[PDB]
């Protein structure tokens, strides 16, 4: 998705807040959607980092924010 | 049977911004790093002191970085990214291992690899021994198989999900390319 102000943000923030938003804003979607997943999203949240996601989430109107759990886990 | 692309509508550029993210400040990968930009390594050593990251990255980026955490340009990240994307790619294509994959496999499946030395080093990709000599053999179902049975693929499956379909399939739709 795009949002000016998290795109902006997400970009230039300390990486410690940024990661704090980044997860909750993907377990918010895991939790709608998909909450069987927590955990296994956690997992690879943890494994392979949170800050990558800011493109996509934020920064990438094509993107679209539901996609985001199967962008981490695979499925 | 499933389609491939020869000519998929999607640059390196949109993958790895796509796969990396998009940083105009300082921050440590997981293995604790020094990044910025579209995924560029600023220093292979787990320095935290942003005196010392700065100055490197000054001299990479051109001009006196300034900031804790230190900050860079979109036209910074840009350029820098052009000359890690030109790296990547002469290499990949030279490497005695990888090469000779990437000269005989589809634009799709070039993505692929290149997509994994962006991440790992083309040396790293390297490694991936089973999975180099099924792709030249053709055969893709094996090729898939060895991507996923890696640590790569346990630690960061998402991206690995979606860069070994692309290495079974030929095509990019496993990145949304129809
Ligand atoms: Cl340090
Ligand atoms: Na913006
Ligand atoms: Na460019
Ligand atoms: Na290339």
């Amino acid at each position: 998705g795009y949002d000016k102000d998290l795109c902006e943000w997400s970009m230039t923030a300390d990486q410690t807040e940024v990661e704090t938003q980044i997860e909750a804003d993907i377990m918010n979607i895991v939790k709608r959607d998909r909450p069987e997943m927590k955990a296994e999203v956690q997992k690879q949240l943890k494994s392979g980092g949170v800050m990558q996601y800011n493109y996509v989430l934020y920064c990438d109107k094509n993107f679209n924010n539901k996609n985001i759990i199967a962008e981490v886990v695979g499925e | 049977e499933i389609p491939t692309d020869d000519n998929p509508n999607m640059s390196m550029a949109e993958m790895l911004r796509r796969d990396e993210g998009l940083r105009l400040k300082v921050y440590w990968d997981t293995e604790g790093y020094p990044t910025i930009g579209i995924g560029h390594l600023i220093m292979k050593q787990p320095v935290r002191d942003m005196a010392q990251i700065n100055k490197v990255l000054s001299k990479q980026v051109g001009r006196e970085i300034t900031g804790n955490p230190g900050s860079i340009t979109m036209e910074e990240a840009t350029t820098l990214f052009e000359r890690d994307l030109a790296d990547m790619q002469r290499d990949i294509k030279s490497h005695s291992k990888v090469g000779p994959v990437w000269q005989a496999v589809n634009r799709s499946r070039q993505m692929a690899l290149e997509n994994m030395a962006f991440q790992m080093g083309v040396g790293g990709v390297a490694k991936f021994n089973t999975m180099l000599t099924a792709m030249l053999a053709g055969d893709w179902e094996k090729a898939y198989k060895a991507g996923r049975d890696s640590l790569w693929y346990q630690q960061t499956k998402g991206r690995a999900s979606r860069v070994t379909m692309i290495i079974l399939t030929g095509n990019l739709e496993s990145y949304g390319v129809e």
